[PDB]
């Protein structure tokens, strides 16, 4: 217990740093506890805005708090304090990217947790930027693989291949391919870059319309019996089978 | 690159602006003349071990900042900035910090080509600007009638460790033939420490 | 204490193949990365390539892939940078350093002292110390014009290391002939002339040619 009167701002990550209310040399000193560990440090500020530590594994810990209290950057290092093992960057809005590292410092794993709670798990990340990917959603899981170019998550029902492609940077594009030649059931879609909507057109009749929200969900507002107007209203998809039925 | 004029005790903050900014962090180095660069800052606040506390590094996004609380003499070097952007590769172009002193004037001296060298068909006229400040100084060459542009070659000393002066050496060269069809070789210097352009001249063959 | 000791300076001609070493000591040669940096004269730094000795994982800067070759040797803790056929543009100082791999690039923890690499079709040549000489009215200045030599290193003194104050041995310059030219000057009081002999002591090791020239008015 450093102090209880001259001290405890409990944010942005699930952590509380104890700013002082000066130290021996003009810099407010601040302390935080992270998983049974005491991280001590100093700062020219008096609002929480770096912390060192040493694990019983001889390792090194360096928690960083931004100068506006909007991020934590909890870094765990090897015994030299330069080669890192695990760097988790949590943000204020509960969005975070956690990473693990190999002996040569390359990224082994990477888990991007969005604000809305949806995850994006990367495993077996090769030295080239590739590996096995998966996306944990609200009510279902998507699966795919990774190349450094794009993150590719694919859903197939029979001949149809629904590919959801993610830019390196966050942008989302969707593709659809069908191997049927029957123009009576050749499921063909046309992406919309603006409204972020995929629009199936089966047998020259638009049969449904699939939006991808900025909140990472999938909607279904089917068209009329002639493919001329939207009938009913959009329903959020909660199970994966309901997506295969969208291609069915 | 760029240069900077500061005295001891001053506070300096070097800014490092990225073109296309996704950086994840930055690093800084210090290179003195003829020496291996030294790691000051990594992971924008480091410090590297063995660096005085007067060195601090911060920044965010595309813009990174190195700061020295108060300059010391040993802190006078070139400073580079390394961003971890996908962009590559060379470095920040570099920023050199020079010592600020009272404006001194160049003592100017002109040397005619030696007779021995004239045997060898090469005539090398040397003009000298000695122990001045600041480094900015333009040396114009005047062969008796005309002003010359593309035959000079300048070369400057490093900032003198004692008196923070500079010294330049303009070296007009031409062939013995071209040399022996003109009489007057003059060297006009302009510099802030001079109230008017100093010219030193000589005539071909008047000892 | 960690030390990175590179091989000596090298002078080569367009076409020749070159190897450069870097012997690390003071840490586990395999547990980290080793790399090279190109600093062309009076310019900034250039990441060229890095390897990981634990599995000999080599990665090259795109400006070099196909042009240069990096290797290492665990048994001696040495790293290597080599060319198949040197070009004139390769003339630079090359540093060897320890990288730490921040997602795309390495920041460089420890550095070696070398290594100077001159590359020219020029042939080893001798200095020509000629004499720029006094005088004028009056505080005087004289020097030596060390011209048309090769390669870069020359050592210039005044009066066998006695005369030091007011000496300015300028940086070399590369002439269009491919030969380095240089001038060393010294300031002296005008009243000391004739009563004090002044000589410059030149030394050009790549030809072992010593030239002591006396400069007089």
């Amino acid at each position: 217990s450093l102090d209880e009167k001259n001290s405890s701002v409990d944010l942005p990550g699930e952590m509380k740093v104890l700013v002082s209310k000066k130290n021996k040399d003009g810099k407010y000193d601040l302390i935080a506890t992270v998983d049974k560990l005491e991280l001590k440090g100093t700062s020219d500020k008096n609002n929480g805005s770096v912390l060192e530590g040493v694990k019983a594994d001889k390792s090194k810990v360096k928690l960083t708090i931004s100068d506006d209290l909007g991020q934590t950057t909890l870094e765990v290092f090897k015994e030299d304090g330069k080669t890192l093992v695990s760097k988790k960057v949590t943000s204020k809005d509960k969005s975070s990217t956690e990473e693990k590292f190999n002996e040569k410092g390359e990224v082994s794993e990477k888990i991007i947790t969005r604000a809305d709670g949806t995850r994006l798990e990367y495993t077996g990340i090769k030295s080239d930027g590739s590996g096995k990917a998966k996306e944990v959603l609200k009510g279902y899981v998507l699966e795919g693989t990774l190349t450094a170019e794009k993150t590719t998550l694919v859903v197939k029902e029979g001949t149809v291949t629904l590919s959801k492609n993610i830019s390196k940077s966050g942008e989302v594009s969707v593709e659809l391919n069908d191997t049927d030649s029957s123009a009576a059931t050749k499921k063909t879609a046309a992406w919309n870059s603006g409204t972020s909507t995929l629009t199936i057109t089966v047998n020259s009749k638009k049969t449904k319309d699939l939006v991808f929200t900025k909140e990472n969900t999938i909607t279904v507002q089917q068209y009329d019996s002639n493919g001329t107007k939207l009938e009913g209203s959009a329903v959020e998809i909660t199970k994966l089978d309901e997506i295969k039925n969208a291609l069915k | 690159p760029s240069s900077l004029s500061a005295s001891v005790g001053d506070r300096v903050t070097i800014t490092c602006r990225a073109s296309q900014g996704i950086s994840s962090g930055s690093a800084w180095y210090q290179q003195k003349p003829g020496k291996a660069p030294k790691l000051l800052i990594y992971d924008v606040s480091s410090l590297e071990s063995g660096v005085p506390s007067r060195f601090s590094g911060s920044g965010s996004g595309t813009e990174f900042t190195l700061t020295i609380s108060s300059l010391q003499p040993e802190d006078f070097a070139t400073y580079y900035c390394q961003q971890f952007n996908s962009y590559l590769l060379t470095f920040g172009g570099g920023t050199k910090v020079e010592i600020k002193r009272t404006v001194a004037a160049p003592s100017v001296f002109i040397f005619p080509p030696s007779d021995e060298q004239l045997k060898s068909g090469t005539a090398s006229v040397v003009c000298l600007l000695n122990n001045f400040y600041p480094r900015e100084a333009k040396v114009q060459w005047k062969v008796d009638n005309a002003l010359q542009s593309g035959n000079s070659q300048e070369s400057v000393t490093e900032q003198d460790s004692k008196d923070s002066t500079y010294s330049l050496s303009s070296t007009l060269t031409l062939s013995k033939a071209d040399y022996e069809k003109h009489k007057v070789y003059a060297c006009e210097v302009t510099h802030q420490g001079l109230s008017s352009p100093v010219t030193k001249s000589f005539n071909r063959g008047e000892c | 204490e960690v030390q990175l000791v590179q091989s000596g300076s090298e002078v080569k001609k367009p076409g020749e193949s070159l190897k450069i070493s870097c012997q690390v000591s003071g840490y586990s040669f395999t547990s980290y990365w080793i790399g090279w940096v190109r600093q062309m004269p009076g310019k900034g730094l250039e990441r060229v390539g890095f390897i990981y000795p634990g599995d000999s994982d080599t990665r090259y800067s795109p400006s070099f892939q196909g042009q240069v070759t990096i290797s290492a040797d665990k048994s001696i803790s040495t790293a290597y940078l080599q060319w198949s056929s040197l070009k004139a543009s390769d003339t630079a100082m090359y540093y060897c350093a320890r990288g730490i791999l921040r997602y795309f690039d390495w920041f460089l923890d420890y550095w070696g002292q070398g290594t100077l690499v001159t590359v020219s079709s020029a042939s080893t040549k001798s200095v020509f110390p000629l004499a720029p000489s006094s005088k004028s009215t009056s505080t005087a200045a004289l020097g030596c014009l060390v011209k048309d030599y090769f390669p870069e290193p020359v050592t210039v003194s005044w009066n066998s290391g006695a005369l030091t104050s007011g000496v300015h041995t300028f940086p070399a310059v590369l002439q269009s002939s491919g030969l380095y030219s240089l001038s060393s000057v010294v300031t002296v009081p005008s009243s000391s002339l004739g009563t004090q002999t002044y000589i410059c002591n030149v030394n050009h090791k790549p030809s072992n040619t010593k030239v002591d020239k006396r400069v007089e008015p």
